[PDB]
This record gives structure tokens, C-alpha cells and sequence, in this order.
């Protein structure tokens, strides 16, 4: 782990350092070091997007838990030019049934 | 302004080809020590005096005026002694603002003598950073959302001031209608408290106007007092202890004179 | 003039022979009309919103530690050579497909007093990269001196340096009307320029 | 001197190298939890002298 | 992604003045484009003739 | 040494200026062609 | 109907004399609509048009007249190796037009 | 999650930009036809 | 240089220096080559070409 | 004779140094016209 | 020669920010003219 | 001249002397 002489009587958590070290490992593979399974980029990006940090990852977990509470697809992953067409319809003039 | 360590100011009509006519108070000959008059002018060798935010103030707190430079790209000032010593130009790693609108320019609440600028009003509080005429970064804060929001520049028959009707020395925000008046408790860094009204004033509101109104403390407490003009009088409202206002005093104007929108009142220790 | 804007280098479209002996030169004007029109085409084509921006400079800051002696000799009553560095100017927005001078203004920290004699002269010695007769500008009046009472007009008098290469070197002077200018700090420049994306 | 026919000019390479590591050091001056990590190249560089 | 196509290039190649024969001598455009990651497929190139 | 760099720059300008001073040419009033176009075309039609 | 006219932008910063206020902006695209001078450099701080002009009708123009109100963008401040560390948020000032 | 919504918005623009970048065309100096009308009509009559 | 000690001294310093900081971002040497180079440097944005 | 030239309008509030003044006005009709 | 070019006029009162002003003026005649 | 103001019940009682700004030309 990033096992350093730095001490300063600082309190530290096994959990936290273990985590940080795992991150080290991850990154040592993310950047090409000793041959690691540097997974496909989308996975790696998810790593930096969420597992980079507790709260990041935690929120990710939260979403992946949520059956639905607030996913509220005012927008969405889904798309077709249908979607911009839709938007155009939304933004033209004033709204009406037609 | 007083520049010459005077404690009371020289008149100085002064322009872009400006005369620098430092017409200044001299003792009257004869009579008591208290006798005084304004003598000759004196123009002097002096600064570019144009297109610069060129203005009167000592900003650093130097006891010396700091004639302002803020033109297109160019920022600094020149300092002027009581001797008329216009120091060489002063670039200082100044950090002046955008001045986006000069409206609502803050000054006092940073601290006495080290006044600083913050454009501000409802729901938000821009931050100062002036120290002795230098700055740290400015910031954003706000006072709590329940606190009433003092707000600037609406001419709808009303007046605003940064002014200490409370005579603490902290020139508290006040909003002044023909019918109601309100003052915010100084909370200095980033804040004010919920404002207090003061009482003891009204005017016929349909007959009112903003201005026709004057704001100097005259009771000498610090509690800023109020004057209104009238077709042949002034009405003077005096602040009860920093809390309310006495029955207004009716002052006849000089005979045959009536005050109007040309006319300019002022107060200074003659 | 078209080339001064277009800056496409030398190409010619005008041609001789519009006059002819035998045919008494009957169509020269039509020839011109042709040239004119095509040039107009080129004009609207290449006049293209061209990016413009402006900066300001301290001469002290430019000159470095020689500045004190330099400032000093400028306090003394002599004309003084001077320079500008293109790459330094190019230190910003250092990407555009073209770079050229638009205009400039300049000013001093006066101490003269109410009306007194602001007086000086300046010219580029040369915009060595480019592509006497009115490439000079006297100075007075103080704040942001254009040396010209004007408001970005477009007709007859102009900065002696329009469309100059951003490289330029200079010759400068204050005119000693037996008068003090010693209490002076550095000048400041207000330089204006344009560039093709 | 600026022209002298001598290897002193290698000083250039020396400079260049320090510039490399210095660059890395600054990007490591950026906040980043992988805060040592790629600084390993700063190591490699320095140790190359 | 990558995409490829092959314009026949049925070369008109008679000895006679009229070039009614379109084979006997011959050519063919071999072409492909990579997808630009913007989604703009590259303008494409001839891999061989 | 940067000062000699100064100096060398400057007379570099000067020596290029040996060429450029001519190239300065007699570059006319700005945009003058745009209105002058009118006068010129008037002449050309005048010939007609 | 709805469409872009025009825009200006500004940054708040406590900044000193003759210093390089210096930046660049483009829309990457007004994806809905209907490089070559579609970007505007910045050096004013206040109300920055990137363009000394006053609502003329000719030649110097925003990179952006008539655009769809949909637009995305790429922005930059040119680091002439100078401080920016105090900065606070942009204010934008967008100008647009619409058929009843 | 609104952040991925951000992200999706942005690359949505990018992918639309794949088509629009051409559509950006070369839309000329605004307001320029109104005077150009004059020059053009002059040409046409010249033909006469 | 000999006008003054420090003036002279600096001259001596330079004439001592094998190289530390001569860093010929510019130089006595020149040919129109040099302005040509600069032109290449200052046009547009830098590229291998 | 008597006729309208033009008009402008405003309201008592500082929304803020930049803030969202937003509104719409029209005459329903100048019933007398011409 | 001597002749009128133009003129302006104004009144003292601090009436108010929105308050009425209601004057009208005409020469009865510039008896000398032409 | 003939001069007027319309009564619209305003603060007429307050007023005081007018000022004129007259402009004219002359042949030498």
C-alpha cells in the first residue's frame, strides 16, 4: 500500500487505506504498468467516474439500487432523432394537442 | 475636498482642462478666532485628470488622497500630500473590479477606514477583500433567506442609504418611503440581520417625491437625522435615541426664496 | 488598396491594351468593369469577420532592467529608438491563420497641471515584416492618446500603422519646449490587431 | 561561447530532462488521489542523474 | 467501425476508335472508410486499384 | 546578455529596414477604394 | 418561432493594470439551426463582445447571428502564464428573437 | 445522475454536430444583400 | 563593460560560462533563414509540417 | 387631432444586478383607430 | 442682420418623478418678420 | 406671446419664475 513514514499521530482507518491501496492497484493497471487486465475503457471510465471515490461509488450504488424514486426521464440514455424531433415539437409555439 | 490636512475642505473647481482652483478657507482678518472666509484659488501641477475613474478619495487609509486611475486597461493612482506632492504613479498589483454597474457600490461594512466595494442586493452577498488599499480574492455569501432583502435603485418615490440612523458608526442599510422606514442590523462579514422599522415620520404620499430629502445627522449623536423640503419650509425630523423620530421642526426658508429642483441643500461646518 | 486588405500577395487583374490605336481603345472601361466586379467578388469573399482584439503594454515591463537607464535618457532631451516583439504579442491566442496590426493608442502618467504642454512624437522605424510619409504621430492631450481626435472613422486620416505587421520597431521623442517632464513613470500602450482563424 | 565547438551543449539535454520531470511535478501539483504514482517518472528522471 | 465498397471500374478499353469493349483491360476501385469517432465516417480512401 | 540580444534585435530591424523602407511604399488612405469604386465606374461608363 | 440574435459575456475578477484579460469561445455547434469565424476572443472582462463596435449592420459581427438557440460550446482562457486563481463564475447575456 | 444527463446532452450535440458542421455552411456577412442588391442590379442593367 | 565593475564583471562572467544560460532562444547568428524560421513559428498553430 | 406616438413602461423592483425581469404586454385593442 | 434661430425653456419646480407638467406656449406674433 | 398651463389639479401653488434659452443669428 502507499505505506509511508508519514505519521504525525494521524488517526487512520484500515478500511480507508485498504481502499486507497486497491485504487493504487487499479491505477497501476489502468495506466500500462506490469501487465494487468486493463479492462475496456468504458469500465475503466466507470472506475474513475465512481469507484474513484466512496461517495461517487456510493451514489452509483444508490442509483443501481433504486427501483425508481426519481429517475424521472425528462431526458434519457435512449435517443433517436425522434427525440430532437420531439423537442422541436415541444419548443415550437405554444403547446397544443395537435 | 480637504487635502491639506485641513480638517475642513478646500473648494476646487477642477475639470479636464481643469482649473485646479483650490479656493480654500482662510481666517477672516479681525473679529474672533472663529472668523473665516474662502480666499484665492491655486491651480497646481497635477495628474492626467481624465477618463480614469479619476476621483477624490484616500482609499488606502493614508491620510492622503489617492487620485484614482482605472481607465481602459490602466489601473493605479497617484498619491497627494498635504504639501500638494502628487507622488509618482502607483501601480501596486491593484485588483479593481468590473464595476459592472456602479449601482449599489458597497463601501462601509467591510470596516471603518478600509472601505471596499460590493455590488449587491437581494438573496445574495458579494464580498469585499480590501486591506489598506490592497485585496485578497472577493467571495460569495448570503444572509439567511428569511431576512428581508435590501435592494437598490428603484426610484418609485423612495430613497435608499448606507447610513447609520442608529449612530453606532456602522452606516446601516436603510430604506425610506413617504410612509415607512427600515434598517438592517449590521452583520459585517456576509450578512445583516432582519431589519427594524423606525417610526415618527410620514408625508402625504400621493404628494411625495424621492429626494426633496436630506440625511445628515444633526443631533450630534451619530443617529442620522432627516430633512424634507416644503414649498416655503424645511421639515426636520430628529431621531429619538436611534429608535424613533421627534415631531418635525418647521424652518422657514429665506424670505422670498423657495427651494425647488434647481436648488441644492448641503451641510458643512462653516 | 485591395491588396492591403486582401493581403493575398501580388497578383494583378488590371491589364493594358484597353487603349488601342486601330480600335481607338473603345472597350477599356468594360475591361475595367470586368476587373472591378471580380475584385468585388473577392472582396466580399475574403472580408470575413476577421478576428480582432487589443491588449496594453508597459514599456518598462517590455524593456526589462535596462529600463531605468532607458527611462533616464528619455528624461534627457533626445530622440530614442525602441522596439516591439511579435512573438511576445503572439503569446496570446497563439493559433490564428493570420496575424496583423489594426491600430493603437498610448498614454502617459501626467503631472503637468491644469492645461500644460503635453508634447511628444512617435513613429515606427519599421514594421520590418510587412505584406517617412505619414508613418508618424505626435502626442499630447494625455489619456489614451490617439494623437488624433477621431472615433474609429474610415476615410482619410488613420493610424500611421493600419495593417502593419505585428513586428515593428520604433523611434520616439518628447519635444522639449524647455520644460520639465522628469517626474515621469513608464508609458502604457493600447495596441490593436486582427488575425485570421 | 554560444558557438563554441564543444559538447557543453549537452547542458541542453540536461535542461530538457529537468523540464520533463518538472512538468510532471506540476501536473502532480494538481490535486489527484493518484498523488505519487506517475510521479514515478519524476523518480526515473531524477535517478537518471 | 470500418466500411468498404468497390466500384467496378468497367474500363472501356478497345483498340478500335470506338471503345465498346469495357474489359480486355481493366481496373477496379477498392475503397474503405473508417468511422470517425464523431460519427463522421472518414472521406474514405482507395485501398488499391 | 539579453541586452545585447536587445541591441542585435534592433539593428536586425534596421538591416531588414534597409529593404522594408522601400516596401513601405505609399500605402494610400484606408478603404478609399470602396467609395472610389463609384467614381471610377462613373468614368468607365463615361467612355461609353 | 425562436432564434438567436446575438450575445455578450463577462467575467468578474479583481485584476490589475494592463494585465492580459485573455480568452476564447466558440459554439461547437448550434445543433439545431436553419470553424470559419464561429469563435470570439475575449479581453474586456466586462460585457465582453470581443469586438469594439456598436450594433452595426455590415461586416464585423458576432460569430453567432441567427443561430439556433440550441448551442453547445468550447471555451478557454489563454494562460499567458498569469494568475486566474481568484476567478468567479461567468455571467452570460444572450440576445434572441422570436415570431409571435 | 443529472451529470450523466449532462454528458449525454453534450455528446448528443456532438453526434448532431457530425451532420450540422456541414450545415453550418458559410453563412455570409449579415445584412449584406440589401446593399448588394444595388451592385447586382447595376450589373444586370449593364447587360442591357 | 569596463565602464563599470559590475558591467565588466558580468562581461567576465559570460566569458567564463561554458554554458549555463546562454540558451540561444535568439542569437548573434542570423540569416534571413532566421526570420523565415520565426515566420514558421508564428504562423497559425504549431505542427510537424 | 389626437393620436398615439409610442410608449415605454417600468416596474418598482430591483430583481438584481442581472436578474430575471420577464413579462409581456399588448393592447387588446385600440378600439378607436383610424 | 438679426434673426431668431431657435429657443428652449424650463421651469423651477421639484414636482416629482412621475408628476404632471402641463404648459403650452406660442408667440402671438413676431410682429417684425421678413 | 401667449402662454399657459393646463389645470390638472397639480401643485401649481409652488411655482416660481421661468427661464428662457433663446437662440438667434445675425449677419456681420
Amino acid at each position: 500500500l502507499l505505506d509511508t513514514q508519514v505519521s504525525a499521530k494521524v488517526i487512520t482507518s484500515r478500511l480507508s487505506l485498504v481502499t486507497q491501496s486497491v485504487q493504487q492497484y487499479i491505477n497501476r493497471i489502468a495506466l500500462n504498468l506490469e501487465p494487468g487486465l486493463s479492462i475496456n475503457q468504458q469500465e475503466a471510465t466507470d472506475w474513475e467516474e465512481f469507484a474513484n471515490r466512496y461517495g461517487y461509488w456510493a451514489a452509483n450504488q444508490q442509483l443501481r439500487m433504486f427501483p425508481e424514486i426519481y429517475v424521472d426521464p425528462t431526458l434519457r440514455l435512449t435517443k433517436t432523432e425522434f427525440f430532437f424531433q420531439l423537442e422541436s415539437a415541444l419548443n415550437q409555439g405554444k403547446l397544443t394537442d395537435d | 475636498i480637504d487635502l491639506y490636512g485641513e480638517g475642513t475642505p478646500g473648494i476646487l473647481y477642477q475639470e479636464t482642462p481643469g482649473a485646479w482652483w483650490y479656493k480654500s478657507p482662510q481666517r477672516q482678518i479681525g473679529g474672533d478666532s472663529n472668523a473665516v472666509t474662502y480666499g484665492a484659488m491655486k491651480a497646481l501641477p497635477k495628474i492626467p485628470r481624465l477618463q480614469e475613474g479619476a476621483t477624490l478619495m484616500d482609499i488606502n487609509g493614508d491620510g492622503r488622497l489617492d487620485w484614482v486611475i482605472t481607465s481602459a486597461g490602466v489601473r493605479g493612482f497617484h498619491s497627494i500630500h498635504s504639501t500638494g506632492e502628487w507622488t509618482h504613479f502607483t501601480p501596486l498589483n491593484t485588483l479593481p473590479t468590473e464595476y459592472f454597474h456602479p449601482k449599489a457600490q458597497l463601501a462601509d461594512l467591510v470596516g471603518a477606514g478600509l472601505s471596499d466595494l460590493v455590488l449587491i442586493g437581494p438573496k445574495s452577498v458579494r464580498l469585499y477583500a480590501n486591506q489598506q488599499g490592497n485585496w485578497a480574492p472577493a467571495q460569495d455569501v448570503t444572509q439567511a433567506e428569511n431576512v428581508s432583502l435590501p435592494v437598490i435603485g428603484i426610484d418609485s418615490r423612495q430613497l435608499v442609504a448606507f447610513a447609520d440612523m442608529l449612530g453606532s458608526g456602522q452606516q446601516h442599510l436603510v430604506e425610506i418611503t413617504a410612509d415607512s422606514v427600515k434598517c438592517w442590523p449590521n452583520m459585517g462579514h456576509g450578512r445583516f440581520g432582519q431589519p427594524l422599522t423606525l417610526e415618527g415620520f410620514s408625508q402625504p404620499q400621493t404628494s411625495f417625491n424621492p429626494d426633496r430629502v436630506f440625511l445628515a445627522d444633526i443631533d450630534g449623536s451619530g443617529t442620522n437625522d432627516i430633512i424634507y423640503a416644503h414649498s416655503e419650509c424645511l421639515e426636520i425630523y430628529l431621531n429619538e435615541s436611534g429608535n424613533r423620530f421627534s415631531k418635525p421642526i418647521s424652518l422657514l426658508l429665506p424670505d422670498g426664496v423657495n427651494f425647488d429642483n434647481t436648488c441644492q441643500l448641503q451641510a458643512a461646518d462653516i | 488598396s485591395l491588396l492591403y486588405e486582401l493581403n493575398l500577395g501580388e497578383q494583378s487583374f488590371v491589364g493594358g491594351g484597353g487603349w488601342n490605336d486601330l480600335y481607338q481603345g473603345l472597350m477599356a472601361g468594360e475591361t475595367l468593369k470586368l476587373a472591378l466586379m471580380r475584385m468585388e467578388r473577392v472582396y466580399v469573399e475574403q472580408n470575413s469577420r476577421r478576428q480582432e482584439i487589443t491588449k496594453t503594454i508597459s514599456l518598462k515591463a517590455l524593456l526589462g532592467e535596462s529600463w531605468p537607464a532607458e527611462l533616464n535618457k528619455l528624461k534627457q532631451k533626445t530622440p530614442i529608438n525602441f522596439n516591439l516583439e511579435e512573438q511576445i504579442f503572439v503569446e496570446d491566442y497563439q493559433e490564428l491563420y493570420q496575424r496583423r496590426i489594426k491600430s493603437v493608442s498610448v498614454s502617459l502618467p501626467m503631472l503637468v497641471g491644469p492645461y500644460e504642454d503635453v508634447c511628444a512624437q512617435l513613429t515606427q522605424t519599421s514594421s520590418s515584416y510587412s505584406t517617412q510619409p505619414n508613418q508618424q504621430i505626435s502626442l499630447s492631450t494625455g489619456v489614451n492618446d490617439s494623437g488624433l481626435f477621431m472615433l474609429n472613422f474610415d476615410d482619410e486620416r488613420f493610424l500611421p500603422f493600419e495593417g502593419s505587421g505585428v513586428d515593428s520597431s520604433w523611434r520616439l521623442q518628447f519635444t522639449n519646449l524647455k520644460q520639465n517632464l522628469d517626474s515621469l513613470n513608464d508609458v502604457i500602450l493600447h495596441v490593436k490587431y486582427t488575425a485570421a482563424i | 561561447a554560444a558557438s563554441d565547438p564543444i559538447h557543453y551543449r549537452k547542458a541542453v539535454f540536461n535542461f530538457l530532462t529537468k523540464n520533463i520531470i518538472d512538468q510532471g511535478d506540476m501536473e502532480y501539483r494538481k490535486l489527484q488521489p493518484s498523488a505519487r504514482t506517475l510521479a514515478r517518472l519524476s523518480y526515473s528522471t531524477a535517478s537518471s542523474l | 467501425l470500418y466500411i468498404s465498397w468497390f466500384e467496378v471500374a468497367e474500363e472501356k478499353e478497345t483498340d478500335s476508335d470506338g471503345n465498346i469493349i469495357v474489359s480486355g483491360r481493366y481496373r477496379t476501385k477498392i475503397r474503405l472508410a473508417h468511422l470517425g469517432f464523431d460519427g463522421v465516417w472518414s472521406s474514405g480512401t482507395t485501398l488499391r486499384e | 546578455s539579453i541586452s545585447p540580444r536587445g541591441l542585435m534585435k534592433q539593428r536586425y530591424q534596421r538591416v531588414v529596414t534597409a529593404r522594408n523602407a522601400s516596401k513601405m511604399n505609399f500605402k494610400v488612405p484606408n478603404y478609399r477604394f470602396e467609395p472610389m469604386l463609384n467614381r471610377s465606374k462613373s468614368g468607365v461608363e463615361t467612355l461609353i
